[PDB]
C-alpha cells in the first residue's frame, strides 16, 4: 500500500495466505491418502506397532511407495510436502514473522525425524507377507495400485505442476474479500 | 447461435455453456438475460415448464438405466426382488434429479440466468483486458463450453 | 469482513426482498440518461426524474455496486480498446512461449 | 409434616453445620468483592464524561467521541458542499 | 440472527436503530467510520450503558447531600406545587 | 447479593468445576453433564428476557433436545460397561497408584512367584 | 447398576488441597463478565417508572 | 408472510432429493431380507436365509448421488446472497468449498469401495452412517450464523459418533487359543467415551460463546458481528476486555478441545488407537477438511474483526502445544499412535501458518 | 492485548494528532485549603509514580510471587505427591481448626511465593541496572534472559539443566523481543503514516510525490529492465 498524490498502489495480493493454508491442507490429505492406500492395498491386521514398519518390507512397489510415502510427510525437499512447509515459510517471511518461522522450524525438524526414524524400523530381515489370500493366491488389487501409482507420480513431480495448483486456489480465495 | 433454443428438447444444455467460472453473480450485477420473474414462486416455476426441461427429464431417465446397473453391480447376498427394487429405488432417484434440474432450469429462465430467448435493449459490453482463453478456445473444441458477448 | 462492500450489502433484514426486475429497468434508463449525457463525472441531479425511480426501484448496496461498477468502466474506456487489447493479448500470449532471458550489465538506474 | 419428627431426627438444620457456614461467609464475601471493587473497576463509571479525566481509558474514550464528532461534521459539510456544487452545474 | 420480534410477537425495539445501522452500512464506502452515529444507538438502544453510567453518578449525588424535598404533583391539573405549600392530597397535611 | 447475569455466569463455570472435580463414576459425570445444560439452559432464558431476544428464548427447547440425545448415549454407554467389563468408577480401571482411594490394590492372578 | 447405593471410597481433600482450592481461589480473583448490571436496590424503585 | 420465493429455499432441493433417496434405499435395504413365499409359489433353489451383503453397492449410490450435486454445483446460477432468513451465506466462496468438500469426498469413497471390494470387514450401517456424514457436513461451509453452524457441527458430530459406534468388533481370526477364556478389549469403550466427552465439552462451550455473542450484538451473524465488533472498536463503547478475551478464550478452547490439538491430544490418540483404519481414512479426511478449515476460517474470515484478541491465544497455543509434544511424538509405540500425531504436529503447523496470515 | 504498551509509545505522533500520551505525569496535586485528610489521601500518587524503584521491584516480586502461586495451583503441587502421614496429619490439624484450610494454603504455597517473589525482584533489578542502555536491543534481550534463566534453572530446579534453561532462555529473550519490546500485533499507527512541517504548498507537495512515484516506478522488475510488451 503506497500513496502517490492520492492514488493508491498494492503490490500485496492479500487472497494468498489463505491459498497457501488450502495448499498446505490438500497436500497433506494427498499424502495421508497415499499412504493410507498404501496400507488399504495390505493386510491390515499386520500393522500394530512402530516395528511393524518392517512389514511394509514387501515387493518393490509397496517398499518404495511407503518409503517416499514417509519421505513427503517429513518434508524432503523433492516431494510433495515440501512445497507446502516452503511455502508456508516464504509467507510467514513475507509477513516479516521471524520468531514465527523459529518456531515452524523446530517444529518441522522435530516431526521430521519422527517421520524418519521408522525407516531404521522399516528394515526387516526377510520379506513379509501381508497380503490377503483369495483363491488361495495373495489378493493384488488393480485398481489400488493404480491409484497409488497416480499418487506416487504427483508426490514426485508436485513442484513442476504446483504453478497450476497455486493458480487454482488463489483464484478461488480471491472471491473472499477479506 | 451458441446456445441451444430454450424451447427446445436441447435447451438444457445451456446449462453447461457459461460466460464466466463464477458460481454465482455479485448483488447488484444484472442478468445476462432480461428478467421475466425476480419473485418467482413454486407454483409460478412449475409453470414456466418446458421442452427444455422436459427433455432434461428424458435425458436423466436415458442416464439412469446404466448408472442404475452400474450401482447394483455391486450387490450380492440378494434375491431377484430385492435387486429389482434397489433397481427400480435408484432408477426413481436419479429421475428424481432429473425432474430437480429441469426445475432448476425453468427457475433460471424466469431469472434470466441462462437463455430465456429474451435480449436486454443495451448489451453490456466488457473489455476482455485479461486473455489466456480466446484464441485457445478458437483453436481448441471449448469455444462450445463458453458464452461470449 | 466487516470492510467488505459486497459482503455487506449480502446482509439483508429478515423480511427483507429485491425486486429485480424493476430495479434493473430503473437502472437501465437511470444509466441510459447518463450515457446521453456523457460526462466524465456522473451528475445524477442531471437526470431528475430518472434518478428518482432508480433510487426508489434499487437498494443501496445494489447502487453501491452498480456505482462501483461505472466508475470502473468508464476508467477502462478511458484507457483500453478492442483493438489495442486483442493485439497486446495476441503478442503476449507469443512471448510465453520464449524465454525471459535476463538483461546483464545494463544501463539504467 | 406427617411424622414430622421421624423425618427430621437425622437432619434438623444441616448435615455438615461448619461447612455450610463456610459457603455462606464465602458467598457472603464473595458478593461483597465483586459489586463493590471489582464490577465498578470494569465498569468505569467513577469519571464518565468528567471535563478533566486523570483515568487514561476515560481520557481515550473522549477522545474517540469527540474524534467521531468532528468526521461526522466535516463529511456532512464536504457532503452538503459538494451536493451544492452539483445541483449549481446540473442547471447549466 | 436478528429476528426483529418482540417477546410476545410484536416488534424488537431496536428495530429501527438496525434498519437504520443496516442501511448506512451498505450505503456507505467506509461503513465503519461513516457509520459511527447509527452503530453507536443500536448499540445504546440494546446495552443501555449510557443510562446505568447517568445512574450509577445519580445515586452517587444521592448519596452526597443536596436534595431535601421535591415537589408535590397536582394530578388532578397535571401540575408541579412546591413541597411547601400545603395540599388536601398531601401525606402530612 | 449477585446480580443474576453474574451469579449465572459463574456459576455455569462452577457446575463444570463441579464435573472434573467429582470422582469419575460414568454415572455421575452424566448426571454433572445433565446439570451443566440446564445451567446454559437457565443463562439463556435470562439473557433472552434481558435483550427481548427470542432466539435466545427459544435455545431453550434446543438445549433440552441435545441435553436428551446425549443423555440417551450416555445411558447406552453406562450400560455397554457391563459387557466391555469395565468400572464404573474409571479410576480403578488402571494400576495407577492413588492416594485419593482408599481401597485401591491390585495383583496379579497368581499364587506363589517362586516354585523353587 | 449399583443397587445397594455402595460407592468407590473416596477422599476429596487431598485433591481440594492441591489443585482446587487455589485454581478456583484464582479463576473467583480473575473472572467477572458482568459488565454494568445494577442490583435491585441499588437505586430507589420510584424511579423506575417505564414498567 | 403473505409469499414464499424459491429463492429461499432452491439449494434446499437437491439435498433433500438425496436425503430421501438415501434413507427409502436405507429403509428397503432393512427389510430386505422379508420376502413371503405364497403357498402356489415355486423354489427353483433352497433359499439361502443365511446372508451378508457386501456394501459395494451402498458405496456405489453415494457416488453416483455425490456426482450429481456435484451435476448440480456445475450447473449452479444465481445471485450471491443469503437465502432462508439470512441463516445461510450463498456466494462463490462457499460455493467452492462445498464443491472442494464434495469432490475430496467423492474420492474417498471411491478408494473405500475398491478396497470393500478386496476385503469386506465393514458392515452396511458403517457405509450409511459415512452416507449422512458427507451429505450434511459440506453445508457447512453454507453457514450464514454461529447459530447454524452449532447445529450444523452437531449432526454431523452425531453422525461420527454413529460411525464410530458401528465399528466392527470381533473378528474370525486365526487364534484358536482363546476359544474358553474371557479376554478383555477396552477399545470400543475408550472411543465412545473420549469422543462423547469431547462432544459435551465443546458443545457446552460453543454454546456459552452464542449466548455472549447474542448478548454482545444483538444477532449471530458472522457479518453483523463484525460490523459490530469494528464499529465497538471505533467508537470505543463498548469496552470490557474481559469479556471479549473471555469469549475468544471459550471459542478457541471449545474447538480445541473438538478437534483435539496438542494441549488436548491424548484423547484424540485413544480415539485413533481403537478405530480402525478405514474410520481413520475418512476421519482425517472430514478432520482436516472441514474441521480444521472452519476453525481457520474462524479467524480468517469469520471472525477476522476479534483477531486483536486471537492474535496472543493462538500464539500460546502453539508454544505449549510445540513444546508439550517435542517430546511425547517420541514416546509412542503404535501405528495408530504414529498417525495421530501426525495429524496433530500438522494441525500446529497449519496454526502457525494462520498466525501468520492473520498478522 | 498490548504488551508493554507505555514503553512502546510514538510521543511525536500521538502529541500531532492529540491522542492522549500515557507518559503524562498522572499526579495529584492538592491544595494547600484542601483538608488534613484531603492532603494525606493525595499521597497514594507515590504508587503511581513509575520511577520509585522501590515501589518498581515490589512491583515485579508480587508479579512473580503470583506467577508462582498460580503454577503452584495448577502443576506443581498436583504433580508433587504429599507422605500419607503428613496427609493425615493436616487434614486432622483441619478438622480442629476452624479454616484450617487457609492456613495449609499458606503452608503449600510459601516456597512457590516466595521463589516467585525473589526471582521477580531479582529479575527487574537485573534487566533494569544491567542491559537497560545497550546498543542491540535483540543480543541484549537474548544474553540477559540466556544467562537469567541458565542460573534460575541451576538453582530452582536441578544444577544439570542448566543448558536447557540457557537454551530456553536465549527462546524466551526472541519471543520478549518480538512481542514485548516491538508492536508486531499491537500497532497503533498506519503503515506509511507520515507527518507534515514546513510551509510546503499543495503544488509542491504534489510536485515531489509525483518525483518519488517515477523514482517508485523503478522498483518493478520489467520496468527497470525494459521487458515489457508494447500495449
Ligand atoms: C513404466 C514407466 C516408464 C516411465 C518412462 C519415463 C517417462 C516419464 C515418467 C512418467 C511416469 C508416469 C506414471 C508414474 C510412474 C512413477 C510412479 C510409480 O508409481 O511407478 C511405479 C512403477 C512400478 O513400480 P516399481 O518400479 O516396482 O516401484 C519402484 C518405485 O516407483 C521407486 O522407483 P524409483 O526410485 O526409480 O523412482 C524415481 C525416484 C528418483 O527419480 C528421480 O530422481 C528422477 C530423475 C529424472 C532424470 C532427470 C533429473 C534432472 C534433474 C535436474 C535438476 C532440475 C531442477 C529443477 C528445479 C526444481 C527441482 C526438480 O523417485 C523420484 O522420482 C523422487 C525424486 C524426484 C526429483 C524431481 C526431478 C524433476 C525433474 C523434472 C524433469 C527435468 C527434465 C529436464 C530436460 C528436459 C528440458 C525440456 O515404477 C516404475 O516402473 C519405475 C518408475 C521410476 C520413475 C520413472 C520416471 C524417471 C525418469 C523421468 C524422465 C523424464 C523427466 C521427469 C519428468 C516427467 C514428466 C513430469
Ligand atoms: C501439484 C499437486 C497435484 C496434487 C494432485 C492430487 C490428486 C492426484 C491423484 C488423483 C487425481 C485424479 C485421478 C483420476 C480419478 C481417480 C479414478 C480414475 O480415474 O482411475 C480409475 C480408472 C481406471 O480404469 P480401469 O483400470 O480400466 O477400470 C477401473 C475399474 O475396473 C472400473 O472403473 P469404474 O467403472 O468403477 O469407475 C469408472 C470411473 C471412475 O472414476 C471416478 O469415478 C472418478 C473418482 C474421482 C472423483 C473426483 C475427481 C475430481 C477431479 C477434479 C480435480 C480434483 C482432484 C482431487 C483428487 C483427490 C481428492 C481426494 O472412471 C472415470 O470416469 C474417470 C474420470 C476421471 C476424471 C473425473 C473429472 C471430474 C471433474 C469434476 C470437476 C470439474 C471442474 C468443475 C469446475 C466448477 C466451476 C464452477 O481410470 C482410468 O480409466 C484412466 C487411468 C489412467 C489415466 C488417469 C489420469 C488421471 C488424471 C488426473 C488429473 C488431476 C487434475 C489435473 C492435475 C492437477 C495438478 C496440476
Ligand atoms: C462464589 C462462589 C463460591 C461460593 C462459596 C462455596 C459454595 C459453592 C461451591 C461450588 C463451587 C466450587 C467449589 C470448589 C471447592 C474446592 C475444594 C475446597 O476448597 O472446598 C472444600 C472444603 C472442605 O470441605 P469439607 O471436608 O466438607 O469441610 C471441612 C471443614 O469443615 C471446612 O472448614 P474449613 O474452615 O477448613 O474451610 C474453609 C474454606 C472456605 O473459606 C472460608 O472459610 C471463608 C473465606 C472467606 C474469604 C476470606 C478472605 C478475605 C475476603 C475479603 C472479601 C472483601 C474484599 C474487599 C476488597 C476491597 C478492595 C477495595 O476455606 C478455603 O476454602 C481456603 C481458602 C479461603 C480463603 C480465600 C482467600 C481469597 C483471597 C486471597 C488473596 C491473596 C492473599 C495473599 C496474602 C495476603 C496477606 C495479607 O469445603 C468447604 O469448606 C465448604 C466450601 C467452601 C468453598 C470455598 C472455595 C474458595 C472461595 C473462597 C472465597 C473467595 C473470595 C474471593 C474474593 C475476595 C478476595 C479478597
Ligand atoms: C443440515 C440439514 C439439511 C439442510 C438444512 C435443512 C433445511 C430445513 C428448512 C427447509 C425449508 C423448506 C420449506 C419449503 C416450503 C415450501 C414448499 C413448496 O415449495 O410448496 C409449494 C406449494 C405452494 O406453492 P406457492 O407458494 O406458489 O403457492 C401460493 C401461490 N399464490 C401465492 C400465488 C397463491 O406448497 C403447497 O401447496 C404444499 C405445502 C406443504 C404441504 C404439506 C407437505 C408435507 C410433506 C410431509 C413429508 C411427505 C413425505 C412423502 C414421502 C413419500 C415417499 C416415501
Ligand atoms: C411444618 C412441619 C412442622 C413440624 C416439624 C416437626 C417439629 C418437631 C421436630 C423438630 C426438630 C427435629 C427433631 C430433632 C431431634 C434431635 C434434637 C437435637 O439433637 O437437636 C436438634 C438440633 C441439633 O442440630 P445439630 O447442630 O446437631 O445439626 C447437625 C446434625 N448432625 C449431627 C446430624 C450433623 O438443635 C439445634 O440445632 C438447635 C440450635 C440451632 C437451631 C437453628 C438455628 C438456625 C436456624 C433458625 C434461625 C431462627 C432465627 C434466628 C437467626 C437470625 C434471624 C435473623
Ligand atoms: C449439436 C447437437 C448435439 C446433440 C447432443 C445430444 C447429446 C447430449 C448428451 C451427451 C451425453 C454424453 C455422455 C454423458 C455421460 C454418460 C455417462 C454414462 O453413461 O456412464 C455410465 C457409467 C456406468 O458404468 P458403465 O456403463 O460405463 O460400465 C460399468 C462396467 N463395469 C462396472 C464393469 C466397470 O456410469 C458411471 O460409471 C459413473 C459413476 C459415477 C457417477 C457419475 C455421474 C455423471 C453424470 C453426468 C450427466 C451427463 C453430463 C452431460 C454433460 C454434457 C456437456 C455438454
Ligand atoms: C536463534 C538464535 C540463537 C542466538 C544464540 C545467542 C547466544 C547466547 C550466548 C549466551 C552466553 C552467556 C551469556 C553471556 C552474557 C555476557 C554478554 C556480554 O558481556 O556482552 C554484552 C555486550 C553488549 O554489547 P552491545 O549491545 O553494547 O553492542 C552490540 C555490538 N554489535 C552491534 C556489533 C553486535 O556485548 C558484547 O560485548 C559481546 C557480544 C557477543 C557475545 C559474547 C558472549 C561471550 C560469553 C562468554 C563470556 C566470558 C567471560 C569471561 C570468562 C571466560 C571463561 C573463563
Ligand atoms: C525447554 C528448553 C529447551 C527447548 C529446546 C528447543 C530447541 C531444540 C532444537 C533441536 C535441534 C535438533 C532438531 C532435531 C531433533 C531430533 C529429536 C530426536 O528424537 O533425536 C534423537 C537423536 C538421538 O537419538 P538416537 O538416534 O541416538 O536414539 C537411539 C535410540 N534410543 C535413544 C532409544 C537408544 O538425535 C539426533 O539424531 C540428533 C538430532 C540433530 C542434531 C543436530 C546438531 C545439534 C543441534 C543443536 C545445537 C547444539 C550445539 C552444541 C554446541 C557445542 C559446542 C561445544
Ligand atoms: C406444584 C407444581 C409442579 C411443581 C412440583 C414441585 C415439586 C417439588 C418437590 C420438592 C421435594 C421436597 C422434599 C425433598 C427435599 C427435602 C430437603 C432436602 O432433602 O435437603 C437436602 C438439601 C440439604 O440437605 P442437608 O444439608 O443434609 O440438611 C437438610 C436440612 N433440610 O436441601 C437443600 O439444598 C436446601 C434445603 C432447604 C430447606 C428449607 C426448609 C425451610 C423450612 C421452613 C419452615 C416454615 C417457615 C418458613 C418461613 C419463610 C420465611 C420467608
Amino acid at each position: 500500500m503506497s500513496i502517490f498524490s492520492n492514488i493508491w498502489i498494492n503490490n500485496d495480493l492479500n487472497s494468498y495466505g489463505l491459498s497457501i493454508l488450502l495448499l498446505n491442507i490438500i497436500n497433506y490429505l494427498i499424502v495421508f491418502m497415499l499412504i493410507l492406500s498404501v496400507i488399504l492395498l495390505t493386510n491390515l491386521s499386520k500393522f500394530k506397532s512402530l516395528n511393524q514398519f518392517k512389514e511394509f518390507n514387501s515387493y518393490n512397489f509397496i517398499l518404495y511407495s511407503l518409503i517416499f510415502s514417509l519421505l513427503s510427510m517429513a518434508g524432503i525437499p523433492p516431494l510433495l510436502g515440501f512445497t507446502g512447509k516452503f511455502l508456508a515459510i516464504l509467507y510467514s517471511s513475507f509477513k516479516s514473522q521471524y520468531l514465527l518461522i523459529l518456531f515452524m522450524t523446530i517444529l518441522n525438524i522435530f516431526g521430521m525425524y519422527f517421520y524418519i526414524q521408522n525407516l531404521r524400523f522399516v528394515v526387516k530381515k526377510n520379506k513379509s507377507s501381508i497380503l490377503n489370500y483369495k483363491n488361495y493366491y495373495v489378493n493384488i488389487n488393480y485398481s489400488i495400485t493404480l491409484n497409488i501409482i497416480l499418487l506416487n507420480f504427483f508426490n514426485f513431480f508436485g513442484i513442476l505442476f504446483l504453478s497450476d495448483l497455486i493458480i487454482i486456489l488463489n483464484y478461488i480465495s480471491s472471491y473472499i474479500y477479506i | 447461435s451458441q446456445t441451444f433454443a430454450h424451447d427446445s428438447f436441447l435447451g438444457g444444455l445451456n446449462l453447461f455453456k457459461r460466460r464466466d467460472p463464477r458460481f454465482v453473480l455479485d448483488q447488484g450485477e444484472r442478468p445476462p438475460y432480461p428478467i421475466i420473474n425476480s419473485n418467482s414462486s413454486f407454483v409460478d416455476v412449475l409453470s414456466n415448464f418446458n421442452k427444455a426441461d422436459f427433455g432434461l427429464v428424458l435425458f436423466s431417465a436415458a442416464i439412469g438405466f446404466p448408472l442404475s446397473r452400474w450401482v447394483l453391480k455391486g450387490l450380492t447376498f440378494s434375491s431377484l426382488n430385492y435387486r429389482r427394487g434397489l433397481f427400480s429405488s435408484v432408477y426413481g432417484g436419479v429421475i428424481l434429479w432429473g425432474l430437480v434440474l429441469g426445475f432448476n432450469n425453468s427457475y433460471y429462465r424466469l431469472n434470466g440466468f441462462v437463455d430465456n430467448g429474451l435480449v436486454w435493449k443495451r448489451k453490456e459490453r466488457k473489455l476482455n483486458k485479461y486473455d489466456f482463453t480466446s484464441e485457445f478456445e478458437d483453436n481448441s473444441f471449448f469455444k462450445k463450453l463458453r458464452i461470449r458477448d | 469482513m466487516e470492510f467488505s462492500n459486497a459482503l455487506l450489502s449480502q446482509t439483508k433484514l429478515p423480511g427483507q426482498q429485491y425486486d429485480y426486475k424493476r430495479c434493473f429497468q430503473a437502472s437501465n434508463t437511470h444509466f441510459e440518461c447518463l450515457d446521453s449525457i456523457r460526462d466524465a463525472y456522473d451528475n445524477h441531479h442531471k437526470c431528475p426524474q430518472t434518478y428518482q425511480a432508480w433510487q426508489s426501484s434499487c437498494d443501496v448496496g445494489i447502487r453501491r455496486y452498480q456505482m462501483d461498477n461505472r466508475e470502473q468502466q468508464k476508467k477502462d474506456q478511458l484507457l483500453y480498446s478492442k483493438e489495442q487489447l486483442k493485439n497486446y493479448n495476441a503478442a503476449k500470449n507469443k512471448e510465453a512461449y520464449g524465454i525471459t532471458a535476463p538483461k546483464n550489465l545494463s544501463f539504467a538506474f | 409434616v406427617y411424622q414430622g419428627f421421624k423425618v427430621l431426627r437425622r437432619n434438623p438444620t444441616f448435615y455438615n453445620p461448619r461447612s455450610a457456614g463456610m459457603v455462606a461467609l464465602s458467598y457472603f464475601a464473595y458478593s461483597y468483592y465483586v459489586n463493590k471493587y471489582y464490577k465498578p473497576q470494569n465498569s468505569n463509571f467513577e469519571e464518565y464524561n468528567s471535563s478533566h479525566p486523570h483515568n487514561h481509558d476515560e481520557k481515550v474514550r473522549q477522545y474517540h467521541e469527540k474524534t467521531n464528532q468532528a468526521i461526522r461534521d466535516a463529511v456532512l459539510e464536504k457532503r452538503a458542499e459538494h451536493d451544492q456544487r452539483l445541483r449549481e452545474e446540473a442547471k447549466l | 440472527s436478528y429476528s426483529g420480534y418482540s417477546l410476545n410477537g410484536g416488534v424488537h425495539p431496536c428495530l429501527p436503530f438496525y434498519e437504520r445501522m443496516l442501511q448506512c452500512a451498505k450505503s456507505e464506502a467506509l461503513p465503519i467510520k461513516m457509520c459511527t452515529a447509527q452503530t453507536e444507538d443500536y448499540l445504546e438502544c440494546h446495552h443501555r450503558k449510557k443510562q446505568y453510567a447517568l445512574n450509577y453518578a445519580i445515586k452517587k449525588e444521592l448519596n452526597n447531600i443536596r436534595i431535601v424535598a421535591l415537589p408535590r404533583y397536582d394530578e388532578e391539573n397535571d401540575t408541579f406545587v412546591p413541597f411547601s405549600q400545603a395540599t388536601a392530597d398531601h401525606i402530612f397535611q | 447479593m449477585l446480580t443474576w447475569i453474574s451469579f449465572w455466569s459463574l456459576i455455569f463455570w462452577l457446575i463444570l468445576i463441579i464435573l472434573v472435580l467429582k470422582p469419575k463414576n460414568f454415572i455421575s459425570i452424566l448426571f454433572m453433564s445433565e446439570l451443566t445444560w440446564l445451567a446454559l439452559y437457565c443463562l439463556s432464558l435470562l439473557f433472552g428476557a434481558i435483550y427481548c431476544d427470542i432466539t435466545l428464548l427459544s435455545i431453550s427447547f434446543f438445549i433440552l433436545g441435545v441435553a436428551g440425545l446425549e443423555f440417551s448415549f450416555g445411558i447406552l454407554i453406562a450400560i455397554l460397561y457391563k459387557n466391555l467389563n469395565e468400572s464404573l468408577n474409571t479410576d480403578l480401571n488402571n494400576n495407577n497408584n492413588n492416594q485419593n482411594i482408599f481401597d485401591k490394590n491390585f495383583k496379579t492372578p497368581l499364587e506363589k512367584i517362586n516354585w523353587q | 447398576l449399583n443397587i445397594d447405593g455402595l460407592h468407590l471410597k473416596y477422599n476429596h481433600n487431598i485433591n481440594n488441597v492441591l489443585y482446587y482450592t487455589p485454581s478456583l481461589v484464582l479463576f473467583l480473583i480473575f473472572f467477572n463478565i458482568d459488565y454494568f448490571s445494577e442490583l435491585e436496590l441499588f437505586l430507589p424503585l420510584e424511579l423506575s417508572f417505564i414498567d | 408472510l403473505l409469499r414464499l420465493l424459491v429463492s429461499e429455499y432452491i439449494f434446499f432441493l437437491p439435498v433433500f432429493t438425496n436425503l430421501f433417496i438415501y434413507w427409502h434405499i436405507f429403509f428397503k435395504n432393512n427389510i430386505n431380507l422379508v420376502n413371503k413365499k405364497n403357498n402356489w409359489d415355486k423354489s427353483i433353489s433352497v433359499k439361502n436365509i443365511i446372508i451378508k451383503q457386501n456394501p459395494s453397492f451402498i458405496i456405489r449410490l453415494n457416488l453416483l448421488l455425490n456426482s450429481l450435486m456435484v451435476l448440480y454445483l456445475i450447473t449452479f446460477n444465481g445471485y450471491s446472497s443469503t437465502f432462508w432468513w439470512s441463516h445461510f451465506k450463498l456466494n462463490n466462496y462457499s460455493l467452492y468449498m462445498y464443491l472442494l468438500v464434495i469432490i475430496f469426498n467423492n474420492y474417498f469413497l471411491y478408494i473405500t469401495e475398491k478396497h470393500i471390494k478386496i476385503l469386506n470387514n465393514y458392515s452396511i450401517d458403517y457405509f450409511f452412517s459415512i452416507i449422512n456424514i458427507t451429505l450434511f457436513i459440506p453445508m457447512i461451509f453454507l453457514s450464514n450464523t454461529l447459530f447454524t453452524f452449532f447445529f450444523l457441527i452437531e449432526l454431523v458430530s452425531c453422525a461420527i459418533f454413529y460411525k464410530f459406534i458401528v465399528s466392527k468388533i470381533s473378528f474370525k481370526n486365526s487364534n484358536y487359543k482363546d476359544n474358553y477364556f474371557s479376554i478383555f478389549s477396552k477399545n470400543y469403550l475408550n472411543v465412545l467415551f473420549y469422543q462423547y466427552w469431547s462432544s459435551f465439552f465443546s458443545s457446552v462451550m460453543i454454546v456459552f460463546c452464542i449466548i455472549y455473542l447474542f448478548s454482545l450484538t444483538g444477532s449471530t451473524e458472522w457479518s453483523i458481528i463484525n460490523f459490530i465488533v469494528a464499529s465497538n472498536n471505533q467508537i470505543n463503547y463498548y469496552t470490557n476486555n474481559i469479556t471479549l478475551l473471555f469469549i475468544c478464550l471459550t471459542l478457541i478452547i471449545g474447538f480445541i478441545i473438538k478437534l483435539g490439538i496438542a494441549p488436548i491430544q491424548l484423547y484424540k490418540i485413544e480415539i485413533y488407537k481403537g478405530l480402525p483404519f478405514l474410520s481413520i481414512f475418512f476421519y482425517t479426511t472430514f478432520y482436516f477438511l472441514i474441521f480444521f478449515l472452519f476453525f481457520s476460517l474462524l479467524f480468517i474470515y469469520y471472525l477476522s474483526a476479534l483477531n486483536n484478541f486471537f492474535w496472543i491465544i493462538l500464539l500460546i497455543i502453539s508454544i505449549i502445544g510445540i513444546f508439550y509434544i517435542i517430546s511425547i511424538i517420541f514416546d509412542i509405540n503404535l501405528f495408530k499412535a504414529f498417525l495421530a500425531y501426525s495429524t496433530i504436529i500438522n494441525s500446529i503447523s497449519f496454526i502457525l501458518l494462520i498466525i501468520a496470515i492473520i498478522f | 492485548m498490548e504488551l508493554n504498551s507505555s514503553a512502546k509509545e510514538d510521543s511525536h505522533y500521538v502529541g500531532v494528532l492529540g491522542y492522549p500520551s500515557q507518559h503524562d505525569p498522572h499526579t495529584l496535586h492538592p491544595k494547600k485549603h484542601d483538608s488534613t485528610f484531603t492532603k494525606v489521601y493525595a499521597c497514594r500518587d507515590m504508587l503511581w509514580d513509575h520511577h520509585w524503584e522501590v515501589r518498581n521491584t515490589l512491583y515485579a516480586g508480587f508479579k512473580g510471587a503470583l506467577l508462582g502461586v498460580a503454577y503452584a495451583s495448577g502443576f506443581g503441587l498436583i504433580s508433587k505427591t504429599v507422605p500419607s502421614i503428613v496427609l493425615k496429619k493436616m487434614f486432622r490439624f483441619v478438622r480442629n481448626n476452624n479454616f484450617g484450610h487457609i492456613r495449609i494454603m499458606q503452608d503449600l504455597l510459601t516456597p512457590y511465593a516466595l521463589t516467585g517473589f525473589g526471582l521477580g525482584s531479582v529479575y527487574y533489578l537485573y534487566q533494569h541496572n544491567v542491559w537497560e542502555n545497550r546498543s542491540n536491543k535483540w543480543l541484549a534481550e537474548v544474553l540477559s534472559n540466556a544467562l537469567f534463566f541458565q542460573v534460575a534453572t541451576a538453582v530452582c530446579v536441578n544444577p544439570g539443566f542448566h543448558i536447557y534453561g540457557m537454551v530456553g532462555g536465549i527462546l524466551f529473550g526472541t519471543l520478549k523481543y518480538a512481542f514485548y519490546n516491538s508492536s508486531f500485533f499491537q500497532e497503533k499507527e498506519s503503515i506509511g503514516s507520515y507527518t507534515t512541517f514546513g510551509d510546503l504548498s499543495e503544488e509542491e507537495r504534489k510536485k515531489q510525490e509525483y518525483k518519488d512515484y517515477i523514482q517508485f516506478l523503478g522498483n518493478y522488475h520489467k520496468v527497470r529492465n525494459g521487458q515489457l510488451v508494447d500495449l
